[PDB]
């Protein structure tokens, strides 16, 4: 579970490879269900650099791309639980109050 | 040569051994992070292109 | 056969020239063939800097630059066999095995 | 002047003639590793814009 | 005529100055003509340390950048004549047959 | 002190007088010339940032 997509749906390749050293982590509303006949309506998905002190994250329903930045975490990857990821659920999030942030 | 010639030396190479070095870090970690948003900002293509084939974004791995 | 293209089949100039000390290596479905009805789906295509210790490569389906870094070869370029490129065939090679990597 | 100057700044010669002169070489072929990729990185633009215009990559040569 | 532009078409400066004991010459289709209504296609421009044995030169339509290296000029401006520079016209110049190089 | 001591300092002065001085003209004119050609590079990023605003090359002078 929680890892960029493979394949969608359809049975296509997802026709996209991550950079050379960034994490990945992607959650979707039916998780790794391909059963043929499912609907994800929606994804949360974020990314870091493993050597980066920014995670940066986006939603379905969501314009801009939201980081956090905490020069705490320089060596770690989406993967480890204190990086304050978007896991499963809390994956439409069309509104941000007062964790990550991208506006001025 | 002589040695008020290896005095001077050993004047300017000390000079020239310290010519304060910045510090490397910020000015790389930059490139790091821009190379992550840049590939969520292409990542996203592909979701909403795949959307627009199979009405479902992909099922995760 | 086998080096830069300095034409596309449209007729009109390739645009693009080399570093001023790097071999490159270009392959595509139908080799030389400007015959005006063909088309070249695909290419693979790598470079090296003569005096480098590395070879760079891609294809037409794949993100991200592949290297393989052989220490030992640091004056030839990618015409001489003992380099391991992607020669002519293995022209997409959407995924790779155990040769080659920029993963992490 | 005296022979005990002149035993003094042999003395040192011997010492500023080896100060662990470094290895420039890897320091170097990283450049030339860097400008093979981002020459490679630059050619793919080539190639898949000529595409865009020819629905087809280029003939080789 | 044949100097580094202060002002482009569109009334802004330049924005560039050079280093501190390099001349540079720099030809255009139209020449100083800023009659607001011209476009200047391509360029050729060139440059040599005062003290340098080397002149560098580039044109519009052209990768890398090409010198000749001549010993025997060391205190020369590329405004002199026995430099054997770029001038007016040959301003594109996407070839080179045997004067100046750059590649192997 | 003693004329025979004053007869190895004239045979080390003279040694220490003539150490293969190197040529450095070469050395220099090779940042001479790295001087101009880095100054190019960056000078064609000038000319083709102006283009792509006004659709001209600059105007010369």
């Amino acid at each position: 579970a929680g890892k960029i997509p493979t394949t969608t749906m359809g049975g296509k390749d997802f026709t996209f490879k991550p950079s050379t050293n960034v994490s990945v982590s992607y959650f979707t509303t039916n998780g790794a269900t391909s059963t043929a006949g499912t609907v994800n309506t929606d994804y949360a998905v974020n990314t870091k650099n493993s050597s980066g002190n920014r995670v940066f994250t986006s939603t379905n329903n969501t314009s801009n791309i939201w980081y956090i930045e905490n020069d705490a975490w320089k060596g770690k990857a989406v993967s480890d639980s204190d990086v304050t990821a978007l896991g499963t659920g809390d994956v439409g999030k069309s509104d941000f109050s007062g964790t990550e942030w991208k506006s001025q | 040569f002589t040695l008020i010639e290896l005095l001077i030396v050993v004047a300017i190479i000390g000079i020239l051994a310290a010519i304060a070095i910045p510090q490397f870090s910020a000015y790389r970690v930059k490139a790091y992070n821009s190379a992550a948003s840049s590939d969520l900002r292409n990542l996203k293509t592909a979701l909403e292109s795949a959307f627009a084939d199979d009405q479902t974004y992909p099922p995760e791995s």
